[PDB]
């Protein structure tokens, strides 16, 4: 029985960008008003789809981890990258991001850059 | 449906239990049942050990396998009532296993879980894996040292490699068991069951790895400072010196033991040697240690030098040694067992009835 979340079925259907935050052990959409802004005291999960010429989509998978994301957050990102990436029968690549060292790839997802900000949604441990 | 799982991670040494959602385990345990040398029928855990005078004490699990199932049996017991106060058929259960644990043994304690206790739903997780995860990480190498065993676990994308995973046979209780013998050259005979425990909180409290084992021989000859004092439980203090750090060495040279096995070092490059070259980097630069027996002050400089030394010097070695890494399988656990999809994950004792069984 594949493991599906409510936000799985919206998960990689067209090309573009997708970004949930951990908020209480579970997966939770991020306003996309605020796209690119990260809470340093948070973990998120971010799905890019791209459209490839021969039709089919490629994913990439990166969960980012903020400097006081507490260890839930952190696990559950973690976890949850495995689990959508198994939803998309594993064709997702993963990839770890460190706040101030994330890859050039994920920088570049966002055209007026990555930012990051104090504050984040209360722990769950 | 309102529903809290159980968490009970299943040490050679020690059970660790508690609540999803805990960042701790509340109940830790050894794991040991006692039963009268000559006539309950079963005593678990502390009040075992102070009544070892007339019950014979036996450890279920033996290198991270349950070997005894009765026995095994009592300490699940033990866990959800004497230690939880939980009825365990009314609550899921996340229950931990070896690495490589084989699938019969696997069947056995879910038939002892839905037969016996008739919990409504579990999980088993496989240990390394749930540390891994508590690092906020998919892809790395685990090197989980507990009291009965040592296993190296490179995982890819958020799974295990089982033709990369090593066994090793060097563990915590044969440091306390070292730490006993090289005591002798001061004059200490410990010996006893007592006796080794008292000899494993002196590990836990004194030891120490050197980061160069030759340079650390000379220094610690040239004065007294290697010395340092514990007090035992009658007042008396007891100084211990090289001893500190020639006891865990043993990890890194098991022949101090007798023994013929590879060092943790050596074990850790072999096991990434087994995955594939494309892989390797990712793993090199995520080792992560789990397990009581990687607390040792020095160890994650030693064993950055020494897998540095052994590995291509074109990869990016990085040893992770989480703070709260004595117990990072029961937190992976906890958080597992705490999530929105966590229902999906398990199997119910009507689908386990059915199969059947
Ligand atoms: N601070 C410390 N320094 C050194 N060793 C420690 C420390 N704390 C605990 N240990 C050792 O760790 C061991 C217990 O660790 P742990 O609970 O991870 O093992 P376990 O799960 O019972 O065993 P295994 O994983 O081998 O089946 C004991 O040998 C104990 O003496
Ligand atoms: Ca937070
Ligand atoms: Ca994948
Ligand atoms: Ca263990």
């Amino acid at each position: 029985m594949v493991v599906e979340h409510p936000e799985f079925l919206k998960a990689g259907k067209e090309p573009g960008l997708q970004i949930w935050r951990v908020e209480k052990f579970d997966l939770v959409p991020v306003p996309p008003n605020l796209y690119g802004d990260f809470f340093t005291g948070d973990a998120y999960v971010i799905l890019k789809t791209v459209q490839l010429r021969n039709g089919n989509l490629q994913y990439d998978l990166h969960y980012w981890l903020g400097n006081e994301c507490s260890q839930d957050e952190s696990g559950a990102a973690a976890i949850f990258t495995v689990q959508l990436d198994d939803y998309l029968n594993g064709r997702a690549v993963q990839h770890r991001e460190v706040q101030g060292f994330e890859s050039s790839t994920f920088s570049g997802y966002f055209k007026s850059g990555l930012k990051y900000k104090k504050g984040g949604v209360a722990s769950g441990f | 449906e309102d529903v809290q799982a159980l968490v009970v991670d299943n040490g050679s040494g020690n059970v660790k239990a508690g609540v999803a959602g805990d960042d701790a385990p509340r109940s830790v345990f050894p794991s040991i049942v006692g039963r009268p040398k000559n006539p309950k029928d079963a005593f678990v855990g502390d009040e075992a050990q102070t009544k070892r005078g007339i019950l014979t004490l036996k450890y279920p699990i033996e290198h991270g396998i349950v070997t005894n199932w009765d026995d095994m049996e009592k300490i699940w017991h033990h866990t959800f009532y004497n230690e939880l106060r939980a009825a365990p058929e009314e609550h899921p259960v996340l229950l931990t296993e070896a690495p490589l644990n084989p699938k019969g043994n696997r069947e056995r304690m879910t038939q002892i879980m839905f037969e016996s206790f008739n919990v409504p739903a579990m999980y088993v997780a496989i240990q390394a894996v749930l540390s891994l995860y508590s690092s906020g990480r998919t892809t790395g190498i685990v090197l989980d040292s507990g009291d009965g065993v040592s296993h190296t676990v490179p995982i890819y994308e958020g799974y295990a490699l089982p033709h990369a995973i090593m066994r090793l046979d060097l563990a915590g209780r044969d440091l306390t068991e070292y730490l006993m013998k090289i005591l002798h050259e001061r004059g200490y005979g410990f010996s006893t069951s007592a006796e080794k425990e008292i000899v494993r909180d002196i590990k836990e409290k004194l030891c120490y790895i050197a980061l160069n084992f030759d340079e650390e021989m000379k220094t610690s000859e040239q004065s007294s400072d290697i010395e340092k004092s514990y007090e035992l439980p009658d007042g008396n203090i007891i100084t211990v010196g090289n001893e500190r750090f020639r006891c865990p060495e043993a990890l890194f040279q098991p022949s101090f033991l007798g023994k013929e096995a590879a060092g943790i070092h050596t074990t850790t490059f072999n096991s990434i040697k087994k995955c594939d070259v494309d892989i390797r980097k990712d793993l090199y630069g995520n080792i992560v240690l789990s397990g009581g027996t990687t607390m040792y002050e020095g160890i994650g400089e030693r064993l950055t030098r020494d897998i540095t030394t052994l590995a291509p010097s074109t990869m990016k070695i990085k040893v992770v040694a989480p703070p709260e890494r004595k117990y990072s399988v029961w937190i992976g656990g906890s958080i597992l067992s705490s999530l929105s999809t966590f229902q999906q994950m398990w199997i119910t004792k009507e689908e386990y009835d059915e199969s059947g069984p």
